[PDB]
């Protein structure tokens, strides 16, 4: 039911979650398969959008609560470079906005462990309309546990282990127990070399010193 | 730890008091320390001593309060009051506490060695990370010296948690995770420090501590070099299939 978005777009419909006005799988747009433009399916391209999504979590009693959004905006060729969390770009009156639509979806699917519900908003108008779901934990999940002081891979494995929501045994918070701390970013350094078209780069690394604190 | 796990919440505005008496009976400028005996009996406090400066210790409240101790130290000297957007600290009225911490110094003091440090160059050094562990070191690296002088501090290793206890699980964690070698470690002192039952509930006093494969590649090496004296003068294999297991 979260693969196939031929099959997940009209349960936004269903508990009042917008989505991006458009047609069924083929009888103004962008081509997704179940990418390129139009000048899969098709749906209606959103000229300047911003790339905006609810992490949720879910145990067996059938429970849900959202770890707050996440913004990833930034992108080449279409992909996730730059992940946010909070969404800068929101003001608090957007985001439980935001985060009321997808409450609801989490809980239309019986959801169990990490997973999250993405959409994409369009400056031109400010609004929202969904997009997909990713059923698993992403890369851009550690802007949530640190922002949020929750451990969200330790939570899939208690909340896989057997135990409720907002309990001592879930590692996992009630609703207004969980609270965003400061704002978060992250980038992925890669062997990526921008003086050779971002070519990775393989080798032997003679010395290495990260930076932290 | 960060913040003082073996309290209460009336045991947590006392020494607030005195904070504010003693820094306001010497004009205090900057970040300093006030530090107190309390008897594991009575549970009063005692006026000990207070440090003028930022301590080896810092970190611990730092990953709690979600203030930079730094920053503040700097703008209070710029010209900057306490409170404001450009001060880095918040009024008193603000300030708050988010869960729990603990750091570990991490030296070349050899726990299986009668507590002298190890010299000289480090061939590895892998560091621990992932979620909840801030890190102060940057002194050390594959293939650094360190020579006898100073503080042989290798890297501070601060593990925060939701919770008191999920904190040393970290920190024994990421103590562990941690590959150094070429010189000795306290790394092994150190996870018998965090495991042991009178930290982990808090019944711990002053005087908890005071009174509580080469093999392999040699003989490879070895046999390369001379050879087995059972074959080594007679027929060889041909030049061969493996065996392989069905």
């Amino acid at each position: 039911q979260l693969g196939n978005k031929v099959a997940a777009r009209n349960l936004a419909i269903s508990v009042g979650v917008p989505v991006v006005p458009a047609t069924e799988p083929l009888p103004p747009v962008m081509l997704k398969a179940s990418m390129r433009v139009i000048r899969v399916y098709l749906e209606k391209l959103v000229e300047r959008a911003r790339h905006v999504e609810s992490q949720i979590l879910g145990d067996t009693h059938g429970n849900v609560v959202h770890l707050f959004e996440r913004d990833c905006s930034v992108q080449r060729r279409n992909q996730k470079v730059v992940e946010r969390a909070p969404a800068p770009y929101l003001s608090e009156a957007q985001r439980q906005e935001l985060a009321a639509y997808s409450l609801k979806i989490a809980g239309a699917t019986n959801y169990i462990g990490a997973g999250t519900v993405e959409y994409l908003m369009d400056a031109d108008t400010g609004k929202f309309y969904f997009i997909e779901v990713n059923p698993r934990i992403q890369v851009e999940h550690t802007v949530t546990e640190v922002v949020t002081g929750i451990d969200i891979v330790k939570a899939q494995i208690h909340i896989l282990d057997g135990a409720a929501i907002g309990t001592p045994q879930s590692g996992v918070p009630n609703q207004e127990d969980i609270r965003l701390n400061g704002h978060a970013l992250q980038c992925r350094v890669t062997t990526e070399d921008p003086e050779h078209n971002f070519i990775p780069d393989y080798g032997r690394i003679t010395a290495y010193r990260s930076a932290s604190g | 730890r960060a913040p003082a796990p073996y309290l209460s919440e009336a045991q947590r505005q006392e020494l607030a008091a005195y904070s504010l008496k003693i820094a306001g009976a010497t004009n205090y400028i900057g970040a300093g320390t006030v530090e107190y005996l309390m008897d594991a009996d009575t549970g009063k406090f005692y006026f000990i001593e207070v440090n003028p400066r930022i301590q080896v210790e810092h970190t611990v409240t730092e990953v709690v309060t979600g203030i930079d101790i730094v920053k503040a130290q700097i703008h209070i000297l710029d010209g900057a009051a306490i409170g404001t957007p450009q001060s880095g600290v918040p009024n008193q009225e603000d300030i708050r506490l988010n869960g729990h911490a603990l750091q570990c110094r991490v030296t070349t003091e050899d726990p299986e060695h009668n507590f002298i440090p190890d010299y000289g160059r480090i061939t590895a050094y892998r560091s621990a990370s992932g979620f909840g562990i801030r890190l102060d070191g940057g002194t050390s690296y594959s293939g650094a010296i360190i020579t006898r002088y100073y503080d042989p501090l290798l890297v501070k290793v601060t593990a925060w948690a939701p919770n008191p206890l999920e904190a040393i699980s970290r920190m024994d964690r990421a103590l562990r995770e941690f590959r150094i070698r070429g010189v000795a470690t306290n790394l092994t002192f150190l996870e018998a420090i965090i495991g042991h039952p009178k930290f982990r509930d808090n019944s711990y006093t002053t005087r908890f501590i005071d009174t509580t494969a080469t093999k392999l590649l040699t003989y490879l090496a070895d046999v390369t070099v001379n050879g087995h004296p059972e074959a080594k003068d007679r027929p060889k294999p041909l030049e061969a299939a493996r065996p392989v297991v069905p």
